[PDB]
């Protein structure tokens, strides 16, 4: 728009509760796909995501699985004759580190909400939390 | 319209063997242990006898859901292998590539 | 000149120092109230202008998931605690105190504690088939010098 | 002699799309997967549900538009909305799509219980990548 | 047959409702306004006191309660267009920057009528405010519907 632009958007409203916030030692992100070329770019956008909210993030490629079986290639006898068949498994793991639980919400939505089709996430949330107040002191 | 007659009677077996199965689980419970006395294992031995045959599970079979062939199906998609063939030749499945190796 | 909160008002009414005295819900909702929210809603209603606005008519809808995911959202197991499915062994006290049938409602109740595919109404309900089927074999049980209830 | 989802050659007159042109060897190589979801990946579930939907939605898109389809339609699953990508030719007029859009997304949301839209991208005739 | 005992029957109504303790709301006020459209000219002096006594009972004005005054103060069919009011000016100060949410069955009718009126003042200053109104917010939401959305 050259002339006509919106004056005063509305923004959501955010209200800071009284309970403490999660702490999240470690966030482990392991995303999963058929093709590498969309982790790259998911890894991309998560990575630049990450940096711009001030998140500390880290990346690395497990090794990657691939799962293969044989059929019967005719439907009538000729068993000597096969065909194999595979599915390719590809992984990405953003490591996120030192996250409370607003930060953790807001981004998982983020990235979760633009999770490209063929794409599955398996989020590792680590919390530290302190002992439970009977355990801090011996009681017989 | 199921596919055939043989898939209208495992349906109906299936359907059978869930109503049963809390049944059929405490009273095989009672049998397969050697705390109870075996007057009572021998007992609950007939109780399990008399349920109708069609709720015992092991007379499921299973068959593609869209031809109802009783052999050469896959457990991951419930398909024989030439149905499974023809929608992976295709690029129909999701992820299903040949094997070139 | 013509200002327009500056001048002469009626005055019929007055300042309203109690205000909303009577509660917005006086009664449960009428015909006639619930249809006047709804034509209100239409005042407003506008058609789609983007996708983001698509998504949150479908989450307010319950259509689409919410987001971050929660894998049971929705599902809670009769607002149960751990403790309800883990420690059944009150339910077992219809049963004899000791005995053959003690041990075997311990492995029972023992199994029942490890499922998580079962409520704890459920988790009962195996336990009080137990205890009628042994009500019904007393007299089989008691030739096996076992006494139930 | 293999005859699996292979367009076989006529006499140079035969139009063929590119989808068809490729033999099954060349999916992941030359050509994708008409649909993506997650179930066929390593540790997921509903596999055979996923796959039945979408034998069920092609045939569904192909009676609802006879004859109007230039293509395969492409279906894509995020989270639990689905997306049917069809290649339409212009043969209907344009407020006849309106209202098979309208029934056909309604009906297959109240169906399979998810959010479901439809995109059809216009062609003025079926694209032909060879001649075979 | 007499709009001064019209008038004050109608006054009778909300005395009433002063006796048996009842407040009154929104509609109660847009219902009057809308009423007082017939009679242009005389419901002017009228229709501003009912608005000064909106803000003194507490009840905000909405869009709807605008769009009644101006209809009563810029008639579509005037023939005195050579000394037109300034209430438009005025109302648009008040309103410069407030958001508003759907409180009546003629919020929508308001943005479609108040650029009407600037067409025929020929005031482009006024109608980017009344644009500039629309674009705050949500306010968006309020143009109008199929007829008065390409009417505007
Ligand atoms: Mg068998």
């Amino acid at each position: 728009l050259h002339v006509d632009v919106p004056k005063d958007v509305t923004r959501p409203t955010i209200t800071t509760s009284d309970e403490p916030d999660t702490l999240y030692k470690r966030l482990s992100i392991l995303v999963k796909a058929h093709d590498r070329a969309v982790l790259d770019s998911y890894e991309y956008f998560a990575v630049l995501a990450a940096k711009e909210l001030g998140i500390s993030i880290k990346v690395h490629e497990p090794p990657r699985k691939i799962e293969r079986f044989t059929l019967l290639k005719s439907v009538h006898i000729f068993k000597k004759h096969r065909v194999q068949y595979e599915m390719r498994t590809l992984y990405r793991c953003l490591e996120l580190k030192h996250l409370t639980g607003s930060t953790a919400s807001v981004y998982l939505e983020y990235i979760q909400r633009n999770l490209p089709e063929g794409v599955a996430m398996e989020v590792t949330k680590t919390q530290i939390q302190q002992l439970p107040e009977h355990i801090k002191e011996p009681m017989w | 319209y199921y596919v055939d007659w043989r898939m209208l009677r495992d349906l109906k077996r299936r359907k059978m063997a869930y109503e049963y199965a809390d049944e059929r689980l405490r009273i095989n419970s009672l049998r397969k242990n050697t705390i109870l006395p075996k007057d009572l294992q021998e007992m609950a031995g007939d109780e399990i006898a008399a349920l109708p045959r069609d709720s015992c599970p092991v007379r499921i079979r299973n068959r593609c859901v869209m031809t109802s062939r009783p052999r050469g199906v896959k457990r991951r998609w419930r398909l024989s292998r030439i149905v499974f063939r023809h929608l992976a030749d295709h690029g129909l499945l999701s992820g299903v590539q040949r094997a070139i190796w | 000149r013509k200002y327009l909160f500056k001048g002469k008002r009626l005055s019929i009414f007055a300042d309203k120092a109690f205000a909303d005295e009577p509660p917005e819900p006086e009664a449960s909702p009428s015909l006639w109230e619930i249809e006047f929210a709804k034509q209100l809603a239409s005042v407003a209603d506008q058609p789609f202008e983007n996708g983001f606005e698509e998504m949150i008519q479908w989450t307010k809808e319950g259509k689409l998931w919410e987001f971050p995911v929660n894998n049971e959202a929705g599902l809670d197991d009769d607002g149960s605690e751990f403790h309800e499915h883990i420690f059944l062994d009150k339910y077992l006290e219809d049963f004899p105190k000791q005995g053959p049938i003690r041990l075997f409602m311990e492995l029972v109740t023992c199994g029942l504690s490890k499922n998580p595919y079962l409520s704890v109404k459920q988790k009962v309900e195996h336990i009080e088939w137990f205890r009628n089927y042994f009500n019904e074999k007393r007299d089989i049980l008691k030739e096996n010098n076992i006494a139930f209830t | 002699k293999n005859r699996a989802a292979r367009v076989r050659v006529a006499k140079g007159n035969k139009p063929v799309s590119y989808e068809e042109a490729h033999a099954p060897h060349y999916i992941a190589h030359r050509k994708g997967w008409l649909s993506l979801h997650t179930g066929n990946l390593d540790g997921e579930d509903h596999a055979a549900e996923r796959t039945l939907e979408d034998v069920f939605l092609r045939k569904f898109m192909m009676g609802t538009f006879p004859g109007c389809l230039a293509d395969q339609i492409v279906l894509k699953r995020r989270a639990n909305q689905v997306d049917i990508c069809a290649l339409v030719l212009r043969q209907l007029p344009a407020h006849k799509f309106y209202f098979l859009v309208g029934y056909s997304e309604t009906l297959l949301s109240h169906f399979y219980k998810c959010p479901v839209r439809l995109h059809l991208q216009t062609v003025p005739s079926k694209v032909v990548y060879k001649y075979i | 047959e007499k709009f001064e005992e019209k008038w004050n029957d109608i006054l009778d109504l909300l005395k009433h409702m002063v006796a048996q303790k009842v407040k009154p709301n929104l509609q109660t006020f847009n219902t009057i306004l809308k009423g007082l459209r017939k009679c242009y000219s005389l419901g002017r002096i009228p229709a501003l006191q009912i608005l000064r006594e909106m803000k003194h009972i507490g009840i905000e004005p909405s869009l709807a309660t605008y769009h009644h005054i101006i209809h009563l103060f810029y008639p579509r069919d005037l023939s005195a267009i050579k000394m037109p009011s300034l209430i438009i000016y005025d109302i648009m100060n008040e309103l410069e920057g407030r958001t508003f949410s759907p409180q009546d069955l003629d919020d929508g009718r308001f943005f479609q009528l108040a650029m009407s009126v600037c067409s025929s003042l020929r005031d482009l200053e006024l109608a980017y405010q009344v644009h500039r109104l629309l674009n705050t917010g949500d306010n968006r939401k309020l143009v109008g519907h199929d007829p008065l959305r390409k009417v505007y």
